[PDB]
């Protein structure tokens, strides 16, 4: 009942493992992404914000869960490798032509009929 | 018929006239109102009122499977006369 | 000035927690409203809420005391301070 | 005929079908939790998900059974169930011209073991089933994204995913690229309401709960 | 048959008075900055609001809390309910105790001074099938009504 | 506002913004930019155009289909721009160009066609219209353009009170004629600074800046009347930015001084040509004259908008003037050019 | 003038004569420019300075249980007691009744269609209180279809 | 049952980071789990035996252009079914969506008496056929 499966790692330690190396991967392809993919953001401009993608999903607790992103973290890494996203998919991750969006309260009443 | 709003917009069958004070005009400049100028409201008016001998009347729009599902209209009011509710003509008994 | 704008009692109907508040409202209360015609006592009840005291004081401001399992001398003495309190 | 409408209906292929769900339950009675055999003559055997590479490779190496070639593998998302996602496979055996349905279930974070082994042709379909709904399947060869664009986030087949998406695509001429943004439909999909409020089928008439 | 109601003589854009006094279209930040600007200004007793009929519950507390912040306790409500006594502050001096679904079950009803014909269709609607089957007795203290 | 101008949606292309506008001039660099953020936000643009048609393709596909409107006007046609601005809210008026054609000088083109839009614009009645210059517009300048520029704002002033005018100072962007201008210097030989270049001070600022400032400028309530100055965030030497300029393009920089007579030789030389002018003496001139620093004038800061320096948004100008060696090198391996402090 | 929202636009809670306290859901979204009350009321509080605390929906009818935790009870009828003490209370003031009749406002259909702000907008309820108030010549039309 | 080291996962289930939904569109959203109310327009009851989940209505603006009902929620014709409340608000939680449940409505049973329309004592007696 309260016991299950697991997917790869059988403790939250092992798959903060997997996270560090998945991150390890990353931070060590950021700058052959900007060099081949020909992107004109600044290396530390792509390496903060592969951070910032590790540290929004840094709430969930459970490890089957947490396997299951270091696998699509591996899969995004291996389409950013062999040349499978291109420019427009990669820039998709800093959301450019999006209007920045107001936090307040009062903006959001001033705008529209939104929560 | 079809008519001049103020602003110079023709207006349809639906009644319907861009504002004055409306930019959606804008789209119709170096452009036509695209309207119908045949109106069903008025076109339906002058068919003249069958003079039907019967009680009830059977009317399926002329043509068989042409026109529209058969239907009876019970002409037994003598203040108004019987119309399809598909294509509007009109029905009424010889003066009652 | 803390006037002592409002007092709200929310008292639970059927829990024994609220036993004791309910022995006040039976009794202590009537008296209570004939000494000051003007205080809203408010006696809202609710299913399954803890018996509690909400002292509305002037400029919007409150102050939630706890009346769980209080007796009715309890709650009458648990009040009394609240409305002797201010001036 | 007495019934120049009503399909025919076939008795020997149902006994027949009988008869090897009967066998197949008898063989492997560790799996193999529930078979039936529908009215159109097609049978389904219901296994445990721990025996999704057993009974296949029963299924495709007994001499009775002989069942070669994986015609299709997808899945079903019920959300209203504890395990939603439902993997079915279909084989055709070409030796006895007949074909069966192996049903499993597997919830969000359940994997399930790939069944290229057995079937070299699943290594496409499991890509697929994990694209669509997101069911992991483990030990298998290489699970990538199949149908959906590079980046894709979401499952696009489950229930619980709007039929338009969450993002649109367009070219922005300030980036000089084809930018993604917040869907903004000029018309919303009209959701018609057409079910008939009066029970359409006694036979199939859920008893009260 | 209301819901027209709800597409003739809206209020849509916030209006404030021009130098006419003349109700004129405004964004909502001058019209928001004027309420909060006299708001600020006067204060005590000298701040109040009427609360309608077809308000919800939800702004009824929000401007609650926002008078009493200027300590405001003049919240006044377009219905008049005698408040001598014990008032707003036992719930039953105020409630339909019983329930409608209570009236099918009553065999006398005194009703004083109400047409629930008009004022509430369904009650007199609950009435009156409590009255068919129960048999239950009606009496009215007010005018003579159907 | 009307029925049908009240704001609607979230921002999106089909989203009703209650921005209709008229931008003279669309049809090229930030005629194009403000467009796409008008078309960005959901607002209808009635674009008028006098080239061919098929200039006007790259303007179609940033609005929600119905929202983009093309129109033929003509400056000196009085009822072409009253047909254009009759229904719309706002009136940006980018008409410019860098030369003076046949039919069509200076003045006209600074001075008679804005004057023109002004008018109409307060006849139709319009709220708001945007008049853009140039930060370094004076009535004495050498320079036909910036002194045309100068009458023309404040004719522009005299018709619209309210009329908010947005003096950019430079617009470098991937379509700039400003850094593509130095870049495609090499061709003739070297690169042919007046005086060495060391005595110019330009402050050069972000085409997507100046845009986003004029869709601010558009929804600030308070930008009516108002004189803006849109600048850089940096005041680089010239000899500097040209420098920076070729090692970001990783060219060869060959300086070479050169007498003020001559090169306005040069640049009657070129103005022969009857196709684009590569060069003019009203350009050689303006290359020379220092961006006129106007601390009273309200900024792009006010506006709540950010200057991007040169350094970040270099790349995407001179990429393409890189040849093949250095066609891959990333945006930090050029150091920023050393700026004068403001 | 700042306009508000309808029943129809909000979601929100109301309670009946009963004491049981229902709430109505969102169906179509303001016209306009108009927006909720509760939010009207705070982003007001929020411009004049004194903030109120809640922020959102739910946090507003957090509020609400903290002023009455019976109008969170949602389709729950919460009896009211202690008939006796009111009793008491009001067996003091000895108010005096009047001479004039109990005469209800509405006595009849007419008066029954035309009562509030969005019944008087409408145009169907004057077409009630015309047929009723004339007679039957206004209420003809071709109903055939 | 599962012979592979089998691990406590006690924690609540949460696939929140697993479905791709928008930062938007996971907290702001309220779902409702009900079982619909029959059609009073019709007398079957045969689409109140499921029940339902379903998202708040947002802003439902129109097209300038033609006058369609644009809008941007994602989930505004998405509405789920299930067999019984339990599922349905274990859907809610799993996906981490706010609810609020409402109990299912039954009809009470009635007391139908073909002989009351024609009673010597009572009031129901009837005046017509
Ligand atoms: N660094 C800069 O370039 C700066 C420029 N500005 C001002 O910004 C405005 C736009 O600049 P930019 O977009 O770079 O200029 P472009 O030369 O790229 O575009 C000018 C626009 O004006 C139109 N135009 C020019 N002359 C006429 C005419 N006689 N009749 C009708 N249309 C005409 C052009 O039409 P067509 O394309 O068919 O020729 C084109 O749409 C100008 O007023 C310019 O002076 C202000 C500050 C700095
Ligand atoms: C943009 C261009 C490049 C292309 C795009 C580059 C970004 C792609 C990112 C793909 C990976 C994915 O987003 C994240 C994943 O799989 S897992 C994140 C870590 N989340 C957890 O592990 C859960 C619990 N969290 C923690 O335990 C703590 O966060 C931490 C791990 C820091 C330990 O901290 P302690 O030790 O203090
Ligand atoms: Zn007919």
């Amino acid at each position: 009942g309260t016991s299950v499966k697991p997917i790869f790692s059988r403790d939250m330690n092992e798959a903060k493992r997997r996270v560090r190396e998945l991150y390890r991967a990353w931070y060590r392809e950021v700058p052959n992404t900007v060099h081949l993919f020909q992107l004109d953001i600044s290396v530390k401009q792509g390496r903060d914000k592969v951070r910032e993608m590790f540290m929004k999903n840094a709430h969930v607790t459970d490890p089957r869960v947490v396997d299951l992103l270091v696998i699509k973290g591996k899969m995004e890494l291996e389409e950013t490798i062999n040349v499978w996203k291109q420019r427009t998919h990669i820039m998709r991750f800093f959301h450019e032509t999006e209007a920045p969006r107001p936090t307040d309260f009062l903006s959001k009443f001033y705008v529209g009929h939104d929560p | 018929g079809v008519r001049t709003s103020p602003t110079g917009e023709k207006v349809t069958h639906t009644g319907q006239a861009y504002d004055d004070g409306d930019y959606r005009r804008v789209r119709f400049s170096d452009r036509q109102k695209e309207v119908n100028e045949n109106f069903a409201i008025d076109l339906i008016a002058e068919q003249p009122v069958s003079e039907v001998g019967s009680r009830v009347i059977s009317c399926d729009g002329g043509g068989g499977a042409l026109g529209h599902p058969r239907v009876y209209i019970n002409l037994d009011k003598e203040t108004k006369t019987g119309t399809c509710g598909y294509c509007g003509l009109q029905f009424r008994q010889p003066h009652h | 000035k803390l006037g002592l704008r409002e007092i709200r009692i929310h008292l639970c109907q059927r829990s024994p927690g609220s036993q004791g508040v309910r022995d006040f409202i039976e009794k202590r209360y009537v008296e209570l409203k004939k000494a000051n015609p003007d205080l809203p006592i408010l006696i809202r009840e609710c299913s399954d809420v803890q018996p509690k005291l909400w002292a509305r004081y002037a400029f919007g401001q409150e102050k939630n005391v706890s009346l769980n399992n209080f007796s009715a001398d309890q709650v009458t003495r648990t009040l009394e301070n609240v409305l002797s309190g201010k001036a | 005929d007495t019934r120049p409408t009503i399909r025919p209906r076939n008795d020997v292929v149902h006994k027949q079908l009988s008869a090897f769900g009967q066998y197949v339950a008898e063989i492997l009675p560790k799996y193999v939790q529930q078979v039936q055999v529908s009215c159109f003559n097609e049978l389904e055997i219901f296994i445990h998900p721990d025996g999704v590479i057993p009974v296949l490779t029963f299924l495709r190496d007994h001499t009775n059974a002989q069942f070669k070639s994986l015609a299709d593998l997808t899945a079903v998302d019920v959300p209203t169930r504890q395990n939603r996602f439902e993997i079915v496979y279909n084989l055709l055996s070409l030796r006895f011209n007949s074909q069966i349905r192996v049903k499993t279930y597997t919830d969000e974070l359940t994997p399930i073991e790939s069944s290229v082994t057995v079937y070299k042709a699943a290594n496409w379909y499991e890509r697929e089933i994990w694209d669509m709904f997101g069911v992991f399947f483990a030990n298998h060869p290489d699970l990538r994204r199949i149908l959906t664009g590079y980046g894709f986030e979401g499952h696009p087949f489950r229930k619980d995913f709007p039929l338009s998406g969450y993002v649109e695509l367009r070219y922005d001429d300030e980036v000089k690229r084809v930018v993604a943004e917040p869907v903004e439909l000029a018309q919303e999909f009209r959701k018609f309401d057409l079910n008939s409020p009066w029970e359409a089928f006694p036979a199939y008439r859920q008893p009260p709960e | 048959f209301a819901y027209d109601g709800l597409k003739r003589q809206r209020l849509t854009q916030p209006m404030i008075r021009n130098e006419k006094g003349l109700l004129t279209y405004t964004t909502w930040e001058d019209a928001l900055s004027r309420v909060a600007g006299m708001l600020q200004s006067f204060q005590g007793n000298d701040v109040a609001a009427i609360a309608g009929g077809l308000v919800d519950a939800e702004a009824l507390v929000a401007l609650k809390d926002l008078l009493n912040r200027v300590d405001s306790d003049s919240l006044c409500t377009e219905e008049v309910f005698p408040t001598a006594g014990a008032g707003t502050d036992l719930r039953s001096n105020y409630l339909l105790n019983t329930t409608i679904a209570g009236v099918e079950e009553a065999d006398v009803i005194l009703l004083v001074g109400t047409n629930p014909r008009f004022e509430a269709p369904l009650f007199n609607a609950r009435i009156r099938k409590s009255w068919l089957h129960n048999d239950l007795k009606v009496a009215l203290i007010g005018s003579p009504v159907d | 506002l009307h029925h049908a101008l009240i704001p609607h949606g979230k921002g999106g292309r089909s989203s009703v913004s209650g921005i209709v506008a008229t931008v003279f001039g669309a049809t090229g660099f930030l005629g194009r930019y403000v467009v796409n953020h008008l078309g960005r936000m959901g607002s209808q643009v009635i674009v008028p155009y006098r080239c061919e048609p098929y200039d006007t393709m790259h303007l179609r596909p940033m609005g929600d289909l119905g929202q983009i409107i093309f129109m033929e006007w003509n400056g000196k046609d009085k009822d072409s721009i009253r047909k254009v601005v009759e229904h719309s809210n706002v009136v940006i008026n980018l008409v410019g160009r860098e030369w003076e054609t046949k039919n069509f000088d200076f003045e006209d083109v600074f001075v008679k066609i804005p004057h023109a839009i002004a008018q109409v614009s307060k006849e139709a009645g319009v709220e708001k219209l945007i008049h853009i210059s140039h930060l370094n517009a004076d009535i004495k300048s050498p320079s036909r353009y910036l002194r045309s520029k100068a009458v023309g704002e404040k004719e522009v002033r005299a018709a619209f009170p309210e009329a908010t005018i947005i003096k950019p100072s430079d617009i470098f962007g991937r379509e700039d004629r400003f850094l593509n201008y130095f870049a495609s210097m090499r061709w003739f030989g070297g690169v042919p600074l007046i005086s060495l270049g060391k005595e110019t001070v330009k402050q050069p600022v972000y085409i997507v800046d100046v845009s986003k400032g004029i869709i601010n400028a558009i929804k600030d309530p308070d930008a009516k009347g108002k004189t803006f100055a849109f600048v850089g965030p940096n005041r680089y030497l010239l000899f500097d930015l040209v420098q920076y300029i070729f090692a970001v393009a990783y060219r060869p920089f060959l300086p070479y001084p050169l007498p003020h007579f001559a090169y306005r030789w040069v640049g009657r030389l070129f103005e022969v040509s009857p196709f684009e002018p590569w060069t003019t003496r009203d350009k050689v001139e303006r290359v020379h004259m220092s961006d006129m620093t106007l601390p009273h004038l309200p900024g792009l800061e006010d506006l709540g908008i950010q200057a991007t320096p040169l350094e970040l948004k270099a790349i995407e100008v001179l990429r393409r003037h890189r040849t093949y060696r250095w066609l891959t090198s990333e945006m930090e391996d050029v150091k920023p050019a050393k700026t004068v402090n403001i | 003038i700042l306009p508000g929202a309808a029943y129809t636009e909000k979601s929100a809670t109301y309670v009946n004569t009963e004491g049981r306290a229902q709430q109505t859901k969102v169906a179509v979204t303001p016209p306009g420019l108009a927006r909720e009350d509760w939010k009207i009321i705070r982003a007001l509080s929020e411009i004049a300075g004194m903030t109120l605390p809640y922020d959102t929906l739910d946090q507003v009818r957090s509020r609400l249980e903290e002023v009455s935790p019976n109008l969170v009870r949602y389709d729950d009828v919460e009896g009211a007691n202690y008939f006796q003490q009111a009793n008491e209370l009001s067996k003091l003031v000895n108010q005096q009744l009047l001479a004039d009749p109990l005469v209800p406002p509405q006595l009849t259909i007419k008066d029954f269609y035309m009562t509030d702000s969005i019944s008087r907008a409408s145009q169907t309820m004057a077409k009630c209180v015309k047929a009723v108030t004339e007679g039957i010549q206004a209420v003809e039309e071709p109903s055939i279809c | 049952t599962q012979d592979t080291q089998l691990i406590a996962v006690d924690e609540k289930l949460d696939i929140t980071t697993l479905t791709g939904v928008p930062e938007e569109h996971i907290k702001t959203r309220k779902v409702r789990i009900f079982v619909p109310a029959r059609n009073n327009m019709q007398s079957g009851v045969n689409n109140t035996k499921k029940w339902k989940m379903e998202f708040d209505t947002r802003e439902r603006w129109e097209n300038p252009l033609m006058g369609w009902s644009s809008t941007a929620d994602p989930l505004s014709n998405l509405v789920l079914t299930f067999s019984t409340k339990e599922d349905a608000v274990a859907f809610a939680e799993k996906n981490g969506w706010s609810f609020d449940v409402e109990e299912r409505k039954v009809p009470k049973p009635k007391s139908k008496s073909y002989g009351a329309n024609f009673s010597w004592n009572k009031r129901t007696r009837v005046s017509t056929k």
